[PDB]
């Protein structure tokens, strides 16, 4: 008839068993068809966020219709959702558009059977209105005056005020009913109600466990998404997943390895290559950063409760300063952290908050609003995170910021939201959040008070560090803070181990001329003791190791006196050890 | 098809043919790819990523997959088109002109049932073919996309998948973000050995291993 | 003591123009 080339009967659609079962959701296609019989106000329009059902309530609606369980006056109506588009398709020619339009109302007004279902309502504005031709709005408009056309809508929340509720003439006339997100509770027995869909599609069996996982891992670790849906999709590609590997059953864990590929956050349960590999974390971050294991050690126990599925779900995985001497190992830990759950230190997001003094750059973090420029695209803190929950988020130097960014970063510590420039919270639950400070160097000498005093550099500069934080920092941002790491000064004993770990990158480079490097244990030993300081550390033996190990070896690679396919061998001539460690030099030989 | 020839590409006529690059790796981008073309409702891979990092060669080396017979009895033997936008635009001028144009690709998909679409830039749906009072082509998808039965590749860049698909957030809704992640050096060094001999055979020349291993590093 | 007054920018732009539907 008329309304099959344009509309689709979802009446005959759940006699033919097409439509997916609605459970739950009564509540609300009953109380469509309370609107339905309204005196005024008797269209419901279904607003909703996107992919909480507002379709499937009307899809419900026809499945009531073909099980006799609707009333009397609504008993074997014929539900059409006219779409847009084939309304349109076709009309190379004159009023073709109003014509198929009168023809599709004057067949709802002679069968008098027909809902119409006009999905995605704020679209009707701007439909065939072509030139010198009037939309579908405009010819509807009055039939819905006349009471002529009960519609059943759907927009979202957004695009109804944005359209259908501005139209005056339709507020007296459209009734939105909000169709909520479904509880997780209420989406696992949708999943229940939809297993013999999904099990026969896929041949797959998909058990209890796996549906209570699929809405209760929707629900946490999804900020984006919507509840019937966002659970739907775990449950659909866990079966899709299992059904490429039987050419039969989807469980607990076959549900957290789909949202492990898809929010990239590892929920999934641990391999037994990866469980001794936390194990062996703290020792996998010390191949990459030397000593500091009070502050490894932090960071263990916090990616340790994240996997072990045991960090408070309200609160990011880990927040943490790290404060103490310039130079120890704090964006060093970071970029190792990183590197440990990433394999790149690159995947380290690093927000270096020195360039946020400014009252107002706040507008980088999260993104300016809408309607002002950049809006689109801003954030480099909350569209990072948007895309990779699972992060590492560096906050280096947090102390040269603005203080009202920690007053948007107060929010972050206390619900692990951050509403950003458009007002879309970023789910920072899954983030390890580093604030490094630089606190406790700026007067850093031994800090001693007056005199006759008779450790002091560390359990000491420790409560100076602290001090200095909460004079800076508000109480309520730092008791927020997991855990606050005043880092040590490096050992005399650290520094030489952290002369092998700065020769390695050197050695690391001159293999891609195919040379190696081997330094002597005096050779390492001169490097250390000229290397540190005890108030620097690291990066003094890094300036040590440019200027007498790099910048020597600059010359002798250009100079071509070592060159490729030659072992460097880099002993000391004068000095054992026993000196000051400043008549000695290094000499240069290659052997192969 | 005949309809769909003059608004797509065959990118499986094209993998048969040798016109598509070889795909080294990605292996897990495809796979997850096949995963979500497998599903029952909201069968629909959008491939988000960083411009360049392979996007489109996933599709490609699906395609190359679906030839070489490397995908599961669900995509065996799908003809992949990639849908032009741009083509099913191109000359509409008159009202639903480009309405019964995807109308007519989309009975064509249905009758036929064996075709995978490839809507690059998938950013580029929204609003395509949204003159006067014209119906865009996302809003004529978005009732075929929810429920399954179109079967659509989207991919977009990371900055054009925030900027224009999740603007319209019932759209997003009907894709399934695949994040393809930039490749690392190693898995770059990779794909430049597999694509060894298609610019060694198109610029004469031979392109040492010391060359590829610098071209990925030196990036 | 001093305070700087910034200046947000609005995004500002001339009307869209149409391309039309044809109906003969
Ligand atoms: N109560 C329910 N029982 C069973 N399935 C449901 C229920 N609610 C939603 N679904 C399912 O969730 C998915 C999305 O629902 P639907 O498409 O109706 O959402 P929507 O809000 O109309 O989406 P959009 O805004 O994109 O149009 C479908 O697979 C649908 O069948
Ligand atoms: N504990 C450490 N273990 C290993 N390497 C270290 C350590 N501390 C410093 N380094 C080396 O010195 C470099 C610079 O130090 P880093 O930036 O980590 O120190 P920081 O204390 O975070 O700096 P700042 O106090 O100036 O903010 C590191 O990238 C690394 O090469
Ligand atoms: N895994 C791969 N194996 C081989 N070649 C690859 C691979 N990934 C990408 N390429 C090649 O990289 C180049 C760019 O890839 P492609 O065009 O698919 O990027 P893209 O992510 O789609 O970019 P854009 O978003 O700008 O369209 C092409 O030459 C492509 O063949
Ligand atoms: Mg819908
Ligand atoms: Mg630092
Ligand atoms: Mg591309």
């Amino acid at each position: 008839l008329v309304l099959d080339q344009f509309g689709r009967n979802l009446t005959a659609a759940a006699m033919e068993g097409k439509l997916d079962p609605v459970i739950g959701r009564e509540k609300e296609i009953e109380r469509v068809m309370q609107v339905l019989s309204r005196r005024t106000k008797n269209n419901p329009v279904l607003i909703g966020e996107p992919g909480v059902g507002k379709t499937a309530v009307v899809e419900g609606l026809a499945q009531a219709i073909v099980h006799g369980e609707v009333p009397e006056t609504l008993k074997d109506k014929q539900l059409y959702t006219l779409d847009l588009g084939s309304l349109v398709a076709g009309s190379r020619y004159r009023g073709d558009f109003e014509e198929r339009l009168k023809k599709v109302l004057k067949e709802i007004n002679t069968r008098g059977d027909i809902i119409l279902f006009i999905d995605a309502l704020h679209t009707l504005v701007g439909a065939g209105a072509a030139e010198g031709a009037i939309d579908a709005a405009s010819i509807l408009k009055p039939k819905l005056a006349r009471g002529e056309l009960q519609t059943i809508g759907a927009t979202t929340l957004d695009e109804y005020r944005k359209y259908i509720e501005k139209d005056a003439a339709l507020e007296r006339r459209f009734q939105p009913v909000q169709v909520g997100e479904p509880t997780v509770e209420h989406t696992i027995e949708i999943l229940k109600g939809l297993r013999d869909r999904y099990e026969a599609h896929h041949r797959v069996s998909i058990t209890d466990a796996a549906m209570v996982a699929a809405a209760t891992l929707a629900d946490r670790y999804i900020n984006d998404r919507f509840l019937p849906d966002k659970a739907i999709d775990l449950i659909d590609e866990a079966g899709a997943r299992m059904r490429i590997r039987r050419m039969a059953e989807v469980d607990d864990e076959q549900i957290a390895e789909v949202l492990g590929n898809w929010t990239g956050i590892p929920v999934f349960k641990l391999t037994e290559a990866e469980t001794t590999r936390l194990l062996r974390m703290e020792e996998e971050l010390h191949k990459r950063i030397i000593g500091q294991e009070d502050a490894v050690k932090a960071v263990s126990k916090a990616i340790r409760r994240t996997r072990a599925g045991l960090k408070d779900p309200k609160r990011p995985s880990g927040s943490f300063i790290f404060a103490g001497p310039s130079g120890v190992g704090k964006t060093e830990l970071s970029k190792a952290l990183a590197n440990f759950l990433f394999g790149d230190d690159d995947a380290l997001i690093q927000i270096d908050m020195g360039e946020f003094h400014d009252r107002f750059t706040a507008s980088r973090l999260f993104g300016a609003p809408p309607g002002y420029v950049g809006y689109e695209e801003g954030g480099q803190l909350t569209e990072k995170v948007r895309r990779k929950p699972f992060s590492v988020v560096l906050f280096d130097a947090i102390e040269k910021a603005h203080q009202e960014i920690y007053n948007s970063l107060l929010q972050v510590l206390e619900d692990g939201r951050l509403t950003d420039g458009q007002g879309r919270t970023v789910d920072f639950k899954n983030t390890v959040l580093i604030f490094t400070s630089n606190l406790g160097t700026s007067d850093i000498s031994k800090p001693v008070g007056l005199g006759f005093s008779k450790e002091n550099d560390y359990e000491r500069m420790k409560q100076k560090v602290n001090d200095e934080l909460k004079k800076h920092f508000r109480p309520e941002f730092l008791n927020r803070i997991d855990d606050i790491i005043v880092f040590h000064q490096l050992t005399r004993e650290e520094i030489i181990r952290m002369v092998d770990l700065m020769i390695s990158r050197v050695a690391g480079q001159l293999k891609s001329k195919d040379m190696a490097l081997v330094l002597t244990d005096a050779a390492k030993a001169l490097l250390a003791k000229r290397g540190f300081d005890p108030v620097l550390g690291a990066r003094p033996l890094r300036r040590t190791i440019q200027r007498e190990i790099e910048d020597q070896l600059s010359e002798k690679i250009l100079f071509e006196e070592v060159g490729p396919g030659q072992v460097v061998t880099v002993d000391v001539d004068n000095w054992d050890g026993e000196g000051p460690g400043e008549d000695a030099v290094f000499t240069f030989t290659g052997t192969r | 098809s005949l309809v769909l020839d003059q608004f797509g590409r065959n990118l499986t006529a094209a993998a048969m043919e040798g016109k598509l690059d070889p795909v080294i790796g990605r292996e897990k981008e495809i796979e997850r790819v096949m995963q979500v073309l497998s599903r029952r409702t909201k069968n629909n891979p959008v491939l988000i990523g960083e411009p360049g990092v392979g996007k489109t060669a996933v599709v490609e080396g699906l395609a190359q997959a679906i030839v070489h017979g490397e995908v599961p009895e669900t995509l065996k033997d799908k003809q992949l088109y990639t849908l032009d936008l741009g083509s099913l635009v191109a000359g509409s001028r008159y009202r639903g002109d480009f309405e019964e144009r995807l109308k007519k690709v989309l009975k064509e998909i249905n009758t036929r049932g064996d075709i995978i679409l490839f809507i690059d830039a998938l950013h580029t749906l929204v609003g395509a073919g949204a003159a006067e009072g014209a119906i865009d082509a996302a809003s004529i998808l978005k009732p075929k996309l929810a429920r399954g039965e179109l079967q659509t590749i989207g991919a977009t860049t990371l900055d054009e998948y925030r900027k224009y698909i999740e603007k319209d957030a019932a759209l997003e809704r009907r894709f399934q973000p695949v994040q393809v992640g930039e490749p690392t050096v190693e898995h770059t060094i990779e794909i430049l050995k597999g694509l060894r001999d298609r610019y060694e055979a198109h610029h004469r020349v031979s392109i040492t291993d010391a060359a590829m291993v610098a071209a990925a590093t030196l990036a | 003591m001093k305070v700087l007054i910034l200046a947000c920018l609005v995004a500002l732009a001339l009307a869209r123009e149409l391309e039309e539907l044809n109906v003969p």
